[PDB]
């Protein structure tokens, strides 16, 4: 059915993420658990596949890797670590023993807020960002050793001037595009910046998405299937959804739309699988779906509520 | 202007103006399976949400397949070249047929929808979509730019059909409404009520002559008349005779028909008044309307489309006057904003076709897509856009190409998240046949979509591969494979 | 006043001389009345003659054939004739302002011209192509159309805000009024003025001092404005580049200015970059929006449909003036529906407008009403074109004007009517000619030459019979 269900978490849930096929969901909360749900074919219901304690502190971010590398999930916690897990199909579901830790990344010296796998066409790669204000890219150089996680790069996004106490939000989102040079977006407080791989194999800042007058709660790069330009949306605390058109002729930055329809902070901003629909959710307790006009402006095609 | 859907009506999470809670939402790889949740204390439920007004039905995919067949079958004819003499005539021949095919597929669909659920919000929208389409065919897919004389039969048939499928009135629930036989006024005869006549003219204005005759043989044909005034009995009778033979095939027979009618209205016009002061006029008006008096056709019209229709049926059957007919009609009765089809029809009739697409896209993305497509085939809308100093900018999915190309391609992309493997061929075919866009631009788009094909069978896999072959994406085949082993 | 009296009125052979009178006791005055809004001026007949020349000169090209150059060369000449028509009308409007002032007739003629500017800009320049085909001409016509439609921003309003009226300690440009009027200027392509309003208050002042960072933005932004491309759609592609670079640099940088002055400068830069959201925000009328979109966002007519829609969602069509709606119709494809309105402003302009629209092939005779036919003289009906109709009406209207100078125009118009039997025309001329206001010998010879040319024997015979009594006994 399509009625709600309990996650099984005691403390607040931070992130919910879909697998590649849209038939699985991974959940992480403050109770330091990662739950994975399965969408039973027969009874169209979501049912817990496995739950397990994974971190010593609150788990904030999560993400699945491309199916062409196996069943892999990654998690980021306030315990300054990022853990990788691989499903072992030879275990009963709900056993708490269905996902084996493949590794741990302790390089971060501050809590972590986000972790995102990179587009498959770049190998098992991933990024994370935390209080230390340092984005880090990791690579599973040898796709056979899903433990062989080397550190590919480190970039100082911010000056780290706020004690973890002073409001500090961070978000990541890679450019999904398969036929576009490697690059990813990063939000750190009021700022939002884009990184691009150089000829020297190092990340350089190629642009910034100006206009944010508060904390950026969320950002996501949209799948640019068909288009030549790129689009990344951001949900700010100042109560505005922003959609930036980024063209590389080297990167140009246009602001396409701004929307305050939410009157309050926009917490979640998400995209379609085709980058055809954009979603936003916020304080007003409403979810809005946006489509692009023929003129490339964005229009609210519907409002889901609470 | 947007749809304010009820996520999970039975149990909603946000209620208090209190702590504006952090709601988060993530769009899933499947249109019908998204998710909402909240980062707050004692809010640990997950809410699976499906995209507002999404069609998962089997009836719908059948419709989509049906339409894709017509599109594919149109061959080179789905394009319009701005065999020599006939290519023009033969082109319309096939396009006009395809239009009929589209209309058919949609009627069937609407049919299977009424049986399934009955009269759901979806049924209403699909009919509206059909009404706008009937109107569109009646005006551009029959006469091919010519006038009603070119083919009086087909035209009037489509017109009369369009009109009597747009709205329900006069609904038989209203026929009996006035035939209540309520005599709450000293001798309220069976017709002496303007109510009776308005509903008689209405029937005539809509070509509903059969019914029109019946409502007469209902009360005072022979009664009050064959007795009271023998003179007016003859008018009201052989008038009913003319109605019985309103020409629908020869624009000649009509020329002569309007003759006898005008003769009749003149004879009666100045003759033996052996009836009530009111019944006197109520019969002239009935005869004026049938003769085409413009003043009158507007008077007994409840909606602009009744006027418009009447004008063509009884005044002058020429589309060269539609511009004027429409104007007079709308001065009499404004466009009713209750329903979404009226305005689009007004636009069609008045030449600006392009502006029906946005509205139809709201009723149903699919219909709108193919509608735009066939309008391009007819050559009713074209890509006005242009390039540069002969010099990348390969963004298929844009305003660069047509408005039709745009709508078709969007529909393709929308199909990909539907997860119905039956339609994936439609999606890819739609993209592949897109009359605009580089073979390489398309290659890339398919290169990114294909990996999401919901294959299960062997035949499914062979299909994916055959497409990798056909487009030369071998590296991508070697990739879906890498998922097989590690699946 | 309310005495129900029998008023009688008789239309005279001359448009400008009719008569009203009353059949009642002590009402023995005769009231000569001339038909409401009739043009008797010399300026007008000059206009009519001028337009008839263009019509005559169009030759075979006044018709449209539903050798690869015949297509291209056809538009060439038609597009020029359109320019000729526009010219003749400007001249006319000119001679009218000098003679009678800004009277009711002046207003209507300008409205008529505005609708014509708009029509040219949309169909008589690009010939179905896009702005890249000819960026110079297009933008010129567009920018012209917009800045002749209405007067604002009238300099009487420029000083209105520079009133130096200090009443919560205004900083002369920290006011919202200042900016709206700056953007307005930009949206209308009025860049020269735009720059001036800046060099008016705080270019170097508050800025060169307060925040050196934003001084550079506001300055080299004014530099880009100075070189907005109007010839190369390439130069524009690169122009919008530097502009978007500028807005991004400034976007995230040193905020050494007021909280408001901060944004008031971003918006100025957003508008110039083409932010759709913004172009609509600082637009007072739909046509300012429409114009802006084309100038700063994407210069493609493939988007006009969308541009127009967004523009109208922001500001509705103003029913005060008669030109706005017709323009909306033009832009949105339904040209045919501007004729009825233009016919109200001026019968003449409307007639020839309809004519050249047929020449371009923007409107055509859809009629076809018989398979059985052979008398059905209809030179004056809906049977032929909507243009043919309007030209023929104008001809008939000219006949009651009593100006012998225009009679040739009247007859010529009927004679050249691209539709109607040579015999149908023969009859029409046969009935009109006798009313020609001849006086000279040359006048009479003209009548006759037309009776010859058309073979109206029994008519040249009556002209002469009137002459046997007004020529054999008059010129004595």
């Amino acid at each position: 059915h399509m009625q709600p269900f309990d996650s099984g978490h005691d403390d607040l849930v931070h992130d919910v993420v879909y697998d590649f096929y849209g038939r699985h969901v991974a959940t992480c909360s403050s109770d330091q658990h990662i739950k994975v749900f399965k969408l039973d074919k027969d009874t169209s219901n979501w049912e817990l596949s496995d739950s397990w304690r994974a971190h010593d502190s609150s788990i904030v971010a999560i993400d699945w890797a491309s199916p062409e590398y196996g069943r892999i999930i990654a998690s980021a916690s306030y315990d300054k670590t990022v853990k990788l897990w691989e499903e072992d199909p030879d275990q009963e579901e709900c056993s708490g023993r269905r996902w084996n830790k493949l590794c741990t990344l302790n390089d971060s010296k501050g809590s972590l807020y986000s972790v995102k796998f990179a587009p498959a066409h770049l190998g098992l790669k991933l990024a994370c960002l935390g209080n230390d204000g340092i984005l880090r890219l990791y690579d599973a150089l040898e796709p056979s050793d899903l433990r062989s996680w080397t550190l590919t790069s480190e970039m100082k996004v911010l000056s780290i001037p706020p004690a973890n106490h002073l409001q500090s939000d961070f978000c990541l989102s890679w450019c999904p595009s398969r036929f576009s040079p490697e690059k990813l977006a990063v939000s750190a407080l009021e700022q939002a910046i884009i990184y691009q791989r150089g000829k020297d194999g190092k990340l350089h800042v190629a642009a910034k998405l100006p206009g944010h007058k508060s904390l950026i709660r969320s950002i996501s790069w949209a799948p640019s299937i068909g288009r030549w330009y790129q689009l990344i949306a951001t949900g700010c605390k100042d109560g505005r959804i922003r959609i930036f058109k980024i063209t590389e002729k080297n990167l140009q930055v246009e602001l396409l739309s701004e929307h305050d329809d939410h009157n309050g902070e926009v917490w979640s901003v998400s995209w379609n699988l085709t980058g055809t629909i954009l979603s936003s959710a916020g304080d007003d307790g409403k979810v809005r779906l946006w489509k692009a006009t023929y003129s490339n402006e964005f229009k609210c095609m519907s409002v889901i509520t609470a | 202007g947007a749809i304010l859907v009820p996520m999970t009506v039975n149990d909603q999470p946000i209620e208090k103006n209190g702590d504006k809670m952090p709601l988060k939402f993530k769009l899933g790889p499947l249109s019908y399976q998204n998710m909402a949740f909240i980062t707050a204390k004692d809010k640990y439920k997950l809410y699976p949400v499906r995209i507002p007004r999404l069609d998962t039905s089997k009836e719908f995919s059948a419709y989509v397949s049906g339409l894709f067949e017509i599109y594919r079958d149109l061959g080179d004819d789905r394009v319009f070249n701005v065999v020599n003499s006939n290519f023009a005539k033969e082109h319309n021949a096939t396009v006009n047929l395809a239009m009929e095919a589209i209309l058919n597929e949609l009627e069937v669909f609407i049919g299977r929808v009424k049986d399934q659920d009955g009269r759901v919000n979806r049924f209403y929208e699909l009919e509206e979509s059909l009404t706008v389409l009937n109107c569109l065919r009646t005006m551009y897919f029959i006469l091919d730019g010519q006038d009603v004389e070119e083919n009086r039969s087909e035209f009037i048939e489509s017109l009369l059909n369009w009109i009597n499928r747009s709205d329900g009135e006069p609904d038989e629930e209203y026929i009996e409404q006035v035939f209540s036989v309520k005599d709450s006024t000293a001798g309220k005869k069976v017709f002496e009520t303007q109510y009776f006549w308005k509903l008689l003219n209405q029937l005539v204005l809509r070509g509903l002559l059969s019914q029109a005759i019946g409502c007469i043989e209902r009360s005072d044909l022979l009664p009050y008349l064959s007795d009271t005034c023998a003179v007016s009995f003859d008018a009201v009778s052989d008038s009913i005779e003319l109605l019985k033979q309103y020409p629908k095939d020869s624009s000649s027979t009509f020329r002569e028909w309007k003759n006898l009618v005008l003769k009749l209205s003149q004879a009666f016009g100045s003759s033996a008044t052996d009836i009530s002061g009111e019944l006197r006029d109520y019969i002239e008006d009935f005869l004026l309307v049938i003769g085409g008096n413009q003043r009158k056709i507007l008077q007994y019209s409840r909606t602009w489309y009744e006027s418009f229709c009447g004008f063509l049926l009884y005044y002058i059957p020429s589309l060269e006057l539609s511009a004027e007919y429409l104007q007079m009609s709308l001065e009499a009765n404004v466009v009713d904003i209750t329903n979404d089809w009226e305005q689009p029809c007004v636009d069609i009739i008045s030449g600006k076709i392009h502006s029906i697409l946005p509205v139809m896209e709201s009723l149903d993305s699919c219909t709108a897509a193919f509608t735009a497509m066939i309008c391009e085939a007819k050559g009713l809308i074209e890509n006005i856009f242009e390039g540069e100093k002969n010099s990348m900018l390969e963004d298929l999915f844009s305003y660069r190409n047509g408005m039709a190309s745009y709508m078709l391609n969007s529909f393709a992309f929308e199909l990909c998240s539907l997860g119905d493997k039956e339609l994936w061929p439609v999606a890819i075919g739609l993209i592949a046949l897109s009359a605009t866009g580089t073979r390489s631009a398309k290659k890339m788009v398919i290169a990114e979509l294909l990996p999401h094909y919901p294959f299960v069978t062997n035949d499914d896999i062979e299909w994916m591969l055959s497409i990798c072959v056909e487009w030369r994406l071998p590296e991508i085949a070697k990739e879906i494979y890498t998922t097989l082993g590690n699946q």
